[PDB]
Formats: structure tokens, C-alpha cells, sequence
């Protein structure tokens, strides 16, 4: 489909199972069941690795890169019930956090948006799911949502940054008090909605949908719309389209994207084109767009092996 | 020496049956799942 | 907060108070002071060891008149008493407090140098009177225990001096 | 006491504070029992001991909670003298 | 006298700058063997009397010797222990090895662990990586070395070894009758890798990959140790070596330790919570035996372990099925 | 370091047998024990309530050899005329 | 103005949430809050000033070798009434947080009470039975330092009851009720912080001057090391961010009292709090011949000059938002100048207003002004006049519309 750009050899010795660009796509974080989190600088092509981050236990599940304003922060997961938080400074990837209070394996982390802080998401196979809240005197603070979901949480994904009334006349200088949301998904087929009330975090919302255990959760950017969305992906094999025209109604609406033959294992959306793709357990990559009927197309199919 | 074996770098063709009833098993699926690519 | 904890130590160590002297003047704007946390504090500190030096300098030459001369005197009386209390929480911190002691009193030796009036016409200008503030105001200078102590003995041995040609 | 006390102190080695707490108490001088509370975050003692202290009550209340800890039947995994 | 003076003064601030500012002048016009020595004293005393300072204060304000506008540098111990360290190294270099003495002369600290490595001084290429910051990957290879000089070497060869080993602390050479020059050098490399912790396999990934150049047969509990910890990599070097059967001994023995028998010689753990499943390894295993298959042997073993694995997963679906049943009482408190 | 002390007070004598540039090898060989301590030499050891008394015996040290290199300059210095 | 606020209250409170009729009742219910506020004001500083003017008259005692406090301080309310206004502005804003607080105090008793329990117990108990994997690491010891000396966790539960706790300790220390904090330490079975709270009590032997009946002492003669404990309980970071907050208003520690501060009254509080503390013991070791010492602080301490416009200018230098934002409101500009006594500053912001359009302001705000002139015009504090026959003009022609 696009032309064809750099090709990065990894010299890893396993299955990457997750990759990160950088806010400004001139690093790739990939990690790995070889216990490893690779960073690598692909400036105007040259592939190049700059670190091998090593101190997990376990398999690593899922990296996630902080917003470029507190640094160069990434965030890992992994099967070693552990997040570890790396940072760089003056070159030099060091362990600067580590975060060992889940039972079981660490499946998904998230960051949110930069205006709530550096704050992250942490969803476990223990069933809970934990907020790793920074504020930049002092330890890490830690908020764990207890029994968040039934059997296990597989993915965790932040709201869009949304301003109450932004079309309301404000002093110049004032403190907007953003409504933090997130979503989550588990292995009891629930997706599940979180809200932060009075410094606690309340669950909003049920949606019931799945058949089987939900693998990915993502909720998509704020393209200036008032209408919020969510997709989320399962063992079923379905991918849902979740939609909310009012944020006061807190009514969301599953429309089913399709129905896959096999697993359906993430689901990410593009930042600005509301384009989802969606990965399955086929070994292809699809890529999904809503038309003006409303109705969603396939506008891709890629598979391994056409570079 | 200096020649090497030659590492098979596929992630394998095409066993699946096998683990799959093995994975039927619903006792664990995170491990199942790590095969596949977020 | 950025500017003062790394470009006025490099600033200070290449003497770069131009630069320096563009944020820090906007910056001490009458309406822009009612609004920064810690400027009383900084914007006097910088503002006045840059000015302290210039003034000195020009008005030495020029013909040295003495109302600037009064008022340099009020600055740099009370400027002791604020270097006394520098909070450089961190490293580079206190490396950077240390360089800047360090030239701010090597440049005032020179600049007194010719100071209180060379006394032609008395016996080699004696410095009979001895001021109780700038020793009071050492007291209170904050920095580390060798050079700045070193310095402060030096002075008390002066201070020793005095008390004996007034005896 | 306060050479027999320096004796002591220079004997408990770290720490104890159920015995060399107990020591420095015997012989008071609560001007340094508190910078040896530095192990423990509790110089509770360190404003309560250098004073009078509330006395009549407030200690009394330190007495209650005892009281009350010691009902409870809880807390069995207690250190053996820190109740004396 | 100036040195001298400064030094009564207590003024070991001053000491330190004119000590290297005589080392400086003294490298500049004095290069003969003795003029160069007097380069190294007068460094050697320079960071002698800035160490020997005070304490709350013992800080120090330190100006760069501009001479040879000039920039001001402060080290703290740190910066001048990277360049005596280097000055040592290269004075080693020298009383070891005469022509990289003169290169050493005219040499880095990178240069002087290379010179060390190739005068066959290991403990001196260790102390070079403590020095600067280059890692012990190179004092791991130069113990590494040690330990091959013991698998494939010869009688004169075994009796200059012991000379090297005894200046390398092997607090234990023992000297029984059966370890020889070359066993206790092995011992020291093990020690010296031991008193250098990481949390990487770098130190147990050297010593393989230096056994590997000819092959290597590294002891039974040395191998298991090394499963305790590192399966995978193992897998990986016996990929390398193509060892088929040490391989599937080695999977033999790992699936034994994740059903509960010897999980201890594992680094395994094991109402049931988690149970991480090397899937990836044992297709790879597959391809492997797939790729080739011409023995008779490890088919058998294959299939040995394939009816196993079966009889294991509809043990775990079972178990499984009853824990779900399980879990499922009580909602009814 | 027991070895180390003894020199300490030999030098701190009236008059010092040892030269100049012996106990600055001597310092040398300090050095390298330090070093060595902060890595090989037993850590538990090394740990001792002796690191205060052992920084005062090497400043003991250091004021008896740079008293003793000023008069062997002179001294040498005067015999070279 | 308070009956018709009740009135409103129950009215909005009654409404469901999302009807934007009745935004303009909460706009205008803020504002007559803000107006009972300012008639209260009124009633405590004209009182003050009239019954000041009263007495600005007779004297007189000076020094002793003694230096109990209270006698210090009954010496100074003699010739100083300067630091007494600022601890009336602590006392003001002490009453609003109470205000705010209302029926909530009776509320906190369901919440923080005792138990039938279990707990970090029951898994100690559960540990000494097996060797469970994944286990926490928590406190072996139930003093209440064993968290911060053991650098241990407590159980998940009994910290988010700590947490809560002492948000509400600091909430009854902020609206001044330092005897309803002591009270609930006392019912959470936490007595030994009540007694914390008690060593900021001012030393007094009444005995001292030859009673003939012997009274009993008050205070505590060992202020000075708790207070040095408070400072260094407020500055370390193990402890949580309100109990940090507590020992720092107790001591005198704005740095780590600020941190909790919300909004311009909270930050307002926390300044006026810490500079009557300070003045005081000022004064107190003003009054020392020799004895020990709990403290040597920096000189930058010693050297500090409180003022009240001092607080305003750290007011404006505030990264706070909301502060910045609440410090451009008419009325907390109004207090400001109130505070202050600078009248010809307020009538300077009053024709500002008045010039920036006379339609923008709102009628409960010039009845606020032209009763704040009548006020000072009873006073003999008219403070200029063409504009102020203006403004009642202005206001009057507003009325006959």
C-alpha cells in the first residue's frame, strides 16, 4: 500500500510483541518474551540501536512513551508482575522507577494525557488495576483499584485531555478541571469505563458486548468532535465501535466493526484520520475508516510478508 | 571454527493445532496470547 | 527557575551578564516583579552583581560622582546581607554559588582598589575607620567552611589591625 | 548516674529500644534521648520527656490506649518490654 | 619550594593545582624515561593532596590550569582519578611490556587494557574496566582466556601460568595434585567475576562464548547453576555449539522442573495463579529437529516428549476446569 | 593498614629514617589499597570504626613527607654548591 | 442576608443537575454569601477601630526578670496592635473554613470510628501459619512510627483511613477548632496525637508572683523542642502530605504548609498563620537572658521582614491558577485593601470599575460599595467625593430603570 521505507534488523532473539514510536517518531521502543526493551533512533532511515534495557523477569508485554515535556520517559509491563519506568538524561536509558505492588502479570500500561500530569495506567492479571501518579517532589504515589475486573485486566487506554465547556468565556488565568477518564478491558468480556471522583476512581460504566475475554481496549483522540469513541477487540473474534454522542448522557452505543474467523489481539487508532487498525490472530493487519453513511470499511489488508 | 550453525529466525510456519487444544485449556490464555502482536 | 539554575553559573564563569541582562531586565518590569515567586530574591541577586560591576567600572573612570557612588554604597551595604542567604539546594548548585563568590570578590578587591579616595594628602590613605556592617554582614554570609571561613579569619586579622592602630 | 549511664551507653551497641531507651530514662538527660530517637520516628518523646508533659491526663490517655490495646487482645505480636 | 610551601600551608587546594600544572610543563618539554617519571610523581602528589582534605567543607573550589580568557573546571576526586588511573595503567603497560611501554607513553586508558590483554594481564585489564568506565566484559574475556589456557594447553605454557594466576587474587589456590596451574586460574576467573555483581548474563555469556571458539565441556552443577538462571540462553549457545541431545536433556529437564520435580535447579516458582509456558522455544525446538531428523534417536526423544507434554496439558485443562468450578462457589455469601 | 600505622609513627619521629620518596611509594601502595578496598578487598572488613583515625595517620603522613621533601632540597640543594 | 441564603440553599439544592435556569442563582448565591461575609467583616474590624480609638489612652509595665510568655504577650497587647490584626484576619478566615465546615463535623462520626475488624493482623496470623508467596511487606510493629522507622507499609485499608483521618484533622485546624481535632484523635484511638496537638500551648506558672492559693501550670515549658520535632516532622516526605501540613501550621512552616492550600483563602491563611507565628516567638525570644536552644536556623530566617503587603506580593508570584485567578475577584480585591487600611487604593480600583462600564457590575456589588461608603463617611472616612456622588448617582438612575 505505501511506498516502501527502512528496514530496522532488531538482532533480537524472539517475538516482539509490542512497538512504540516516540511523540515525535524518531525513536521505536519494541519489547520482547527475551526479557528485553530495545530502543532505536531510525533518524531519516539508519536503523540504529541506542539501548538494550534489561530488568524485567519475565516476558514484557506492552511499552508506552511518555509525553517529550517530562523527558525522555518510557514505561514497561511485563509477566514479572513488575512496571518499570525508564528514563534518559544525557544520553544515559537508567531505571528511575520500579512498581511491584500487582499479585500476577502486568498485560497493558498506558500514559495519560500531559495536562492531567505524568500519570500512568496499569492493568494486571490479578484483576486490579493501578495509577502511577508523579508529581515531581518525592516517591511515586500509588491509587489501586482492587478487584477492577473479575479474572484479569489484558489492556488499559486513557480519554482524550477534554476541557468542561471549552466554549464557555474563562478568566486568562485559571486551572481547568479536566474529568480523567479511562477505559479497560478484561477476561470477564467486560469493558469497563473509570472516572476520578473527589481523588478516587469510580467505575462509570459496564459494557457488555464480548462473548470471551477482551485482549485490547482503545480509546480514540479527540479529532475536536463532542462525540467520544472506543474500540475494543476479544477472543470472540469481533471488534466493537463503542460511541457516545453526550458526555452528560454517559450512554454508549456498540456498533460491531466485523467478526474475524480468529483472535483479534490490538486495536490502535490514527491520530488524525480516525482510521482503526486492527490486528488478528491470521497474521494480517487490517485497516478500518468510517464513511459519511456512517457504515465502516476495510480500507487495507496487510499482510506479513508483501515488503 | 568460525562458521557458525545458521539460526532459524521464522516465527514458525505453521504448527497451531497442537497448542491450540492445548490453549482449549481455558486455565491460562496470557501465555497464549503473547504470540500474536499488540 | 530555568535561568537561574544553569545559564547565570556558565554566564557568571564566561562573565556573559549581556545575555543575562535581557531576561533578568524584562523580567524586573514593576508589574512582572508583583508576579514571580522568589524574584524579590534572584532578580535583586543577578540584577545587582551585574549592575554593582558596571556601575563601578564607568563611574570610577568617568569622574567617580559621588551620589551614583551613595547609591552603589546602599546597593552593595545591603547585596552582603543577600549573599549571605543563597539556597542552592543542589550541586551544580553550590558549585555555581562558589565560582560566583569567588570572581565577586575578586572584582570588588580591584574595584575598591581605587575606592574610598586615594589619600594624597594624608599619610598614605590609613583605613582608621572600620565599619561594624560588613562584619556583621560576613557573619551572616553563607558559603563553605574552608575559603569563605579563610576569608572571614583574613578579615578578622584585619579587623585586629585596626583595633590595635586605634589603641 | 551520669557516669555509670555513659558506662551503659557506650555498651548497647546498635540498638534497643527496649533497654537502652530504658537506660538513657533511668538517668534522663532527654536533651540527647531525643536525637537517638533519629531510629524510629517517634520523638513523641522527644517535646513529652525535655517537658512536664500534660500529666494528670494527657499521659493517662497514653495510659487508656494502652488500656484498650491490651483489651482488645489484639496486637499479640507486640515487643516483649516496650509494654514496660 | 613552591611545592614544599604550598604544603605547609595546608593549602592542598593550591598543592593539587601546582602539582598538575607541574605535571602539565613537565610531559611538555621533559619526554625522557626519567623527566616522564618526575610527570608521574607530580601527578601522582597532586591528587595525593587534594584527597588528603577537610569535611563538612572538604569541598574544595578547583580552577582548570589554564596555563600550560580560560575556562574553569571542577573535578571533585572523579575527573583526575580517570586521569591517574590512566597514568598507572600506562606505567603498568610499561614495566610489563617494554614497546607498548613506549606506546603507553604515548597512550589512552582504552589502550592501556588493550596493551594488558595482550601481555596476557588479566587482573590489570579488570582493574583498567574499575578504572574507566569500559564494563569487565574485557576482564571477563581475559579470565575467560585463563580458563581456556586449562582446556587446551601445554606443559612450559602450564608452568608460566601459575606465575600469573598467584599474582591474580585467588585467595583459595588450593593446590591439590589434581588442579594444576590451569585449575586455579579458571578459580580466580570465576572469583573475580563473582566480586564483580550486574544484573545481566554478560559475565556467564563471555565465559561461553570464549569456551565455544574451540568447544568447551563446562562441569555438571556449572550447567545447572546456569539453568537455575538462564534456560534460554543456554538453548542458544547449544544452538550455536549444535548440540542436539544436551538440548533436549536440558528441555527434559526444564519441563520436569515447571511440573514440580527439581523447579529449584530451574528458577521456577511452580488455588492456581500463573504458569508461563515457553511456547516460543519449543517451536523453535520443533523447527530444529524438523530441520534435520536423520537420527534415529532424537525422533524418539521427540516423540518421548510430545506424548508427555499431551499427558501434562489434559492434566492442566482438567485442573483448570476444576479451579473455574471452584472460584464459581461462593457468590452466595 | 597495621603496617601502615607503624610507619605512621616511625616518620612522626624527630627525625624521619625513611626517606622522601620512600613512603611516597609508600602512599602509592595506600592508594592502592584503597582502591582494591573499594572493590575486591573484603567490604565487610573494610567496614570498621577506624575510617576517621585512618584518614588522620595518611594527614600525619602527608605533613611528614612534605616536611621532610622541603629539608632534603635544602639539604641536597646546599651540598650540590 | 442569611435567611434569604437559606431560602436559596434549599432551592438549589433541590434543583436537578443540569438545568441552566438556575446558574444564575448560583452566581448570585456566591455573591451573598460573599456580601453576609463582608457585613461580618464590617461588625469585627469597625468594633476593633471604635473601641481602639476609646482607649487609645492609658499604661503601663515594663520588663521583668521572668519571661512567661503570657506575660509577655498581655505587655505587648498594651502598645502593639499591629501583629493583633493579623491574627484577627487568621481568626476571620478560620470562621469562614468553620463556616464551610457547618454540620459536617457531626458527619465525621460515621466514618471514622471503631470496629469488629481483622486485620494487617489476620495476614501476620496467616503468614506465621504458611510462607505465602507474593506477600507484601507491612509493619511488624503497631507504635505509631513503626511506618516511618521501619520504612514498612501498613495495610491498604487502615492508610486510607490514616489518609482521611488527617485531611479531617487538618480541615478542623484550618476552620480553628484545635480542641474538635483533639476530640477525634482522642475517638479514632489515637490519643497520642491529640497530646502532639496540645505543645503549641503557651507556658504560664501562675506561682511565680506569689498567689494565695496555688494554681495549676499551663503550657508546655518544652515548646521550643516541639516545635523544632513539628518543623522536622513537616519536612520529611515519608509522612503524608496533611500530616505534613498539620505540624507545619503548628510550627510555623510555610513551604510545607502551602502544598494543601486550594485556594486564595487557604493561601491567605497559611501566610497570616505562619507571620503571627513567627512575630510571636520573636517577641518570645526577644524576652530570653540565656538558658539552651531547640534551634539555629539559617540568618535568612532571622533576617526576614513579614509585612502585609509582603503576603500580597507573594499572593501575585503564586503558580497557583485558582489563587491567581480568585486574587482578580472584586471582593478579594475589596479585603485586600480592607486589610490593608489603604482606602484611597480601594477608591482607585472603585473608579477603574466604574470606567471599564458602569452596566458590567452587578447591583448586589454597588449596593456593597455605596454601603461600604456610607460606612466610611460615618467613620469621617468619605475618602474623596465627586466620584463617589457619581457612583450613587449612577446606582440610583440603575434603580429607577
Amino acid at each position: 500500500m505505501v511506498s516502501v521505507i527502512n528496514t530496522v534488523d532488531t538482532s533480537h532473539e524472539d517475538m516482539i510483541h509490542d512497538a512504540q514510536m516516540d511523540y515525535y517518531g524518531i525513536r521505536l521502543a519494541t519489547c520482547s518474551s527475551d526479557r528485553s526493551v530495545k530502543i532505536f533512533d531510525v533518524k531519516n532511515g539508519g536503523q540504529i540501536l541506542i539501548a538494550d534495557l534489561r530488568g524485567h523477569d519475565g516476558p514484557v508485554w506492552q511499552v508506552a512513551w511518555a509525553h517529550p515535556m517530562y523527558g525522555n520517559i518510557l514505561a514497561s509491563c511485563s509477566y514479572d508482575r513488575k512496571v518499570i519506568i525508564w528514563k534518559e538524561e544525557n544520553g544515559t536509558w537508567e531505571k528511575t522507577y520500579e512498581y511491584t505492588g500487582h499479585d500476577s502479570s502486568v498485560n497493558s500500561v498506558c500514559w495519560a494525557p500531559h495536562d492531567f500530569g505524568l500519570v500512568l495506567a496499569c492493568g494486571s492479571s490479578d484483576g486490579a488495576i493501578s495509577i502511577l501518579t508523579f508529581t515531581g517532589d518525592g516517591p511515586w504515589e500509588v491509587k489501586k483499584i482492587s478487584n477492577a475486573h473479575t479474572i484479569g485486566c489484558n489492556a488499559v487506554s486513557w480519554a482524550p485531555s477534554v476541557i468542561p465547556g471549552s466554549l464557555v468565556d474563562q478568566p486568562s488565568s485559571q486551572k481547568p478541571n479536566y474529568i480523567k477518564r479511562f477505559v479497560s478491558g478484561g477476561c470477564d468480556n467486560l469493558v469497563k469505563i473509570w472516572r476520578e471522583e473527589d481523588g478516587q476512581w469510580k467505575e462509570d460504566q459496564k459494557l457488555e458486548a464480548h462473548s470471551d475475554w477482551v485482549r485490547d481496549v482503545a480509546w480514540a483522540p479527540s479529532i475536536g468532535l463532542p462525540t467520544s469513541t472506543i474500540a475494543s477487540c476479544s477472543q470472540d473474534g469481533r471488534v466493537y465501535i463503542w460511541t457516545s454522542d453526550d458526555a452528560a448522557t454517559n450512554c454508549w452505543t456498540p456498533k460491531l466493526l466485523h467478526k474475524f474467523n480468529d483472535v483479534v489481539w490490538h486495536v490502535s487508532w490514527s491520530i488524525t484520520a480516525n482510521i482503526l487498525a486492527v490486528s488478528g490472530g491470521d497474521n494480517k493487519v487490517t485497516l478500518w475508516k468510517e464513511s459519511v453513511d456512517g457504515q465502516w470499511a476495510c480500507i487495507s489488508d496487510v499482510n506479513k510478508g508483501q515488503g | 571454527r568460525t562458521v557458525g550453525t545458521r539460526r532459524q529466525q521464522e516465527l514458525v510456519p505453521l504448527e497451531k493445532s497442537v497448542t491450540h487444544g492445548r490453549g482449549s485449556l481455558l486455565i491460562d490464555m496470557g501465555l497464549f496470547m503473547g504470540r500474536s502482536f499488540r | 527557575k530555568l535561568v537561574t539554575r544553569h545559564l547565570a553559573a556558565d554566564a557568571v564563569i564566561n562573565e556573559n551578564y549581556r545575555y543575562l541582562q535581557s531576561f533578568l531586565g524584562e523580567l524586573s518590569n514593576p508589574e512582572h516583579c508583583k508576579h514571580i515567586q522568589d524574584w524579590e530574591t534572584a532578580g535583586k541577586v543577578y540584577l545587582d552583581y551585574i549592575r554593582v560591576i558596571d556601575m563601578l567600572n564607568l563611574i570610577q573612570q568617568d569622574e567617580s560622582s559621588g551620589c551614583e557612588l551613595e547609591k552603589l554604597h546602599t546597593k552593595v551595604m545591603s547585596l552582603c546581607k543577600w549573599v549571605e542567604l543563597i539556597h542552592c539546594y543542589t550541586a551544580k548548585d553550590r558549585l555555581a554559588q562558589s565560582e560566583m563568590a569567588k570572581r565577586v570578590a575578586n572584582i570588588l578587591r580591584v574595584v575598591l582598589s581605587l575606592q574610598q579616595p586615594p589619600e594624597s594628602m594624608s599619610d598614605s590613605s590609613e583605613p582608621r575607620v572600620p565599619l561594624r556592617l560588613l562584619a556583621p554582614h560576613i557573619g551572616r554570609l553563607p558559603m563553605p567552611e574552608d575559603y569563605a571561613l579563610e576569608e572571614l579569619r583574613g578579615l578578622t586579622q584585619s579587623y585586629l589591625r585596626e583595633l590595635i592602630c586605634d589603641s | 548516674a551520669e557516669e555509670r549511664i555513659e558506662e551503659e551507653v557506650s555498651l548497647y551497641g546498635p540498638e534497643r529500644h527496649v533497654e537502652a531507651v530504658f537506660s538513657f530514662l533511668t538517668g534522663g538527660r532527654i536533651s540527647d534521648a531525643c536525637r537517638l530517637a533519629q531510629k524510629s520516628g517517634d520523638h513523641r518523646l522527644s517535646l513529652l520527656l525535655s517537658q512536664m508533659v500534660g500529666s494528670q491526663e494527657m499521659r493517662e490517655l497514653i495510659s487508656l490506649q494502652l488500656v484498650d490495646w491490651n483489651k482488645l487482645q489484639v496486637d499479640h505480636y507486640i515487643q516483649e518490654e516496650r509494654l514496660r | 619550594l613552591l611545592y614544599a610551601f604550598h604544603i605547609y600551608r595546608h593549602n592542598y587546594r593550591k598543592a593539587g593545582s601546582v602539582m598538575f600544572e607541574y605535571g602539565m610543563r613537565l610531559g611538555r618539554e621533559v619526554r625522557t624515561l626519567r623527566g616522564l617519571q618526575k610527570q608521574v610523581n607530580s601527578y601522582l602528589a597532586c591528587l595525593n593532596c587534594l584527597r588528603l582534605i577537610r569535611p563538612e567543607y572538604a569541598w574544595i573550589v578547583q580552577p582548570v590550569s589554564g596555563a600550560v580568557s580560560s575556562q574553569i573546571e571542577i573535578l571533585e576526586l572523579r575527573d583526575l582519578e580517570k586521569e591517574y588511573v590512566l597514568a598507572q595503567t600506562r606505567l603498568t603497560l610499561a614495566k610489563h611490556n617494554p614497546s607498548t611501554a613506549a606506546i603507553a607513553g604515548s597512550s589512552a586508558a582504552e589502550e592501556m587494557v588493550a596493551l594488558l590483554v595482550q601481555a596476557g594481564l588479566f587482573d590489570t585489564a579488570i582493574s583498567l574496566c574499575q578504572t574507566f568506565k569500559l564494563a569487565l566484559t574485557s576482564v571477563f574475556e581475559g579470565l575467560a582466556c585463563k580458563c581456556i589456557r586449562l582446556q587446551q594447553g601445554g606443559e612450559a605454557a602450564q608452568a608460566e601460568a601459575w606465575e600469573w594466576l598467584a599474582a591474580n587474587q585467588l585467595a583459595t589456590v588450593i593446590t591439590t595434585k589434581e588442579s594444576s596451574a590451569t585449575d586455579e586460574a579458571w578459580r580466580l576467573m570465576i572469583s573475580y567475576l563473582d566480586k564483580y555483581e550486574a544484573k545481566n548474563t554478560l559475565y556467564h555469556h563471555c565465559i561461553i562464548n570464549k569456551l565455544l571458539s574451540h568447544g568447551v565441556p563446562l562441569p555438571n552443577w556449572l550447567i545447572n547453576r546456569y539453568k537455575a538462571m538462564d534456560a534460554a540462553e543456554l538453548l542458544r549457545l547449544y544452538l550455536k555449539y549444535d548440540l542436539l541431545e544436551e538440548a533436549a536433556e536440558l528441555v527434559l529437564e526444564y519441563v520436569d522442573a515447571l511440573l514440580g520435580k527439581g523447579h529449584q535447579y530451574f528458577g521456577i516458582q511452580a488455588t492456581s495463579q500463573l504458569v508461563w509456558f515457553p511456547y516460543s522455544a519449543i517451536d523453535h525446538l520443533r523447527q530444529a529437529l524438523g530441520e534435520n531428523e536423520s537420527n534415529q534417536h532424537n525422533q524418539a526423544i521427540l516423540s518421548k516428549l510430545q506424548r508427555k507434554m499431551d499427558e501434562y496439558f489434559q492434566k492442566l485443562k482438567k485442573a483448570t476446569d476444576d479451579y473455574k468450578k471452584l472460584v464459581q462457589k461462593p457468590l452466595r455469601a | 593498614l597495621t603496617l601502615l600505622l607503624d610507619a605512621l609513627p616511625l616518620l612522626e619521629q624527630k627525625q624521619v629514617i625513611f626517606s622522601a620518596e620512600q613512603t611516597y611509594e609508600l602512599m602509592r601502595c595506600l592508594e592502592d589499597r584503597m582502591a582494591a578496598k573499594l572493590e575486591s578487598t573484603s567490604p565487610d572488613e573494610i567496614q570498621k570504626q577506624d575510617s576517621s583515625i585512618d584518614n588522620t595517620k595518611v594527614e600525619m603522613l602527608r605533613l611528614a613527607l612534605a616536611r621532610n621533601l622541603a629539608r632534603a632540597i635544602v639539604t641536597e640543594g646546599a651540598l650540590q654548591e | 442576608c442569611n435567611t434569604q441564603i437559606t431560602l436559596l440553599k434549599k432551592i438549589v439544592k433541590r434543583v436537578t443537575p443540569g438545568q441552566q435556569k438556575f446558574s444564575k442563582t448560583a452566581s448570585i448565591l456566591w455573591l451573598l454569601q460573599q456580601e453576609m461575609v463582608t457585613w461580618r467583616l464590617i461588625a469585627a474590624l469597625y468594633r476593633d477601630r471604635i473601641q481602639s480609638a476609646l482607649e487609645e489612652e492609658n499604661m503601663f509595665e515594663i520588663a521583668a526578670p521572668n519571661a512567661s510568655e503570657k506575660t509577655i504577650v498581655d505587655k505587648l497587647f498594651q502598645r502593639d496592635t499591629l501583629v493583633r490584626q493579623s491574627q484577627l484576619v487568621v481568626d476571620w478566615l478560620e470562621s469562614i473554613a468553620k463556616d464551610e465546615v457547618g454540620d459536617f463535623s457531626d458527619n465525621i462520626e460515621y466514618y471514622a470510628k471503631s470496629v469488629y475488624w481483622e486485620n494487617t493482623l489476620h495476614t501476620l496470623k496467616q503468614r506465621s501459619m504458611l510462607s505465602l508467596g507474593s506477600s507484601r511487606p507491612l509493619v511488624s510493629e503497631l507504635d505509631p512510627d513503626a511506618p516511618i522507622r521501619q520504612k514498612l507499609p501498613l495495610d491498604d485499608l487502615d492508610r486510607e483511613d490514616d489518609i482521611r483521618l488527617l485531611k479531617y484533622l487538618f480541615t478542623l485546624i484550618r476552620a480553628g477548632m484545635t480542641d474538635e481535632a483533639q476530640r477525634l484523635c482522642k475517638r479514632c484511638g489515637q490519643a497520642w496525637r491529640a497530646a502532639t496537638l496540645e505543645g503549641w500551648k503557651l507556658y504560664h506558672d501562675a506561682n511565680i508572683n506569689g498567689g494565695t492559693e496555688l494554681q495549676a501550670v499551663e503550657g508546655n515549658p518544652y515548646r521550643c523542642v516541639w516545635k523544632t520535632c513539628c518543623w522536622r516532622m513537616a519536612e520529611d516526605e515519608q509522612f503524608n502530605k496533611y500530616e505534613r501540613a498539620i505540624y507545619a501550621t503548628l510550627s510555623g512552616n510555610l513551604k510545607q504548609l502551602l502544598p494543601v492550600c486550594e485556594s486564595w483563602e487557604d493561601t491567605v491563611w497559611a501566610h497570616f498563620k505562619v507571620m503571627v507565628d513567627s512575630l510571636v516567638e520573636q517577641e518570645i525570644r526577644a524576652s530570653i537572658i540565656s538558658f539552651n536552644e531547640a534551634n539555629e536556623l539559617p540568618r535568612e530566617y532571622l533576617e526576614a521582614n513579614w509585612t502585609l503587603d509582603s503576603v500580597f506580593e507573594e499572593l501575585q508570584a503564586t503558580d497557583k491558577k485558582r489563587v491567581l485567578e480568585e486574587n482578580r475577584e472584586h471582593y478579594h480585591i475589596i479585603q485586600k485593601f480592607v486589610i490593608l487600611a489603604d482606602v484611597d487604593g480601594l477608591m482607585d480600583e472603585f473608579s477603574e470599575w466604574l470606567s471599564n462600564g458602569k452596566n458590567l457590575l452587578l447591583g448586589h456589588l454597588l449596593r456593597f460599595m455605596t454601603h461600604l461608603l456610607l460606612f466610611f463617611r460615618t467613620l469621617g472616612l468619605q475618602a474623596k467625593e465627586e466620584v463617589s456622588v457619581e457612583v450613587l448617582k449612577t446606582y440610583i438612575q440603575r434603580l429607577i430603570n
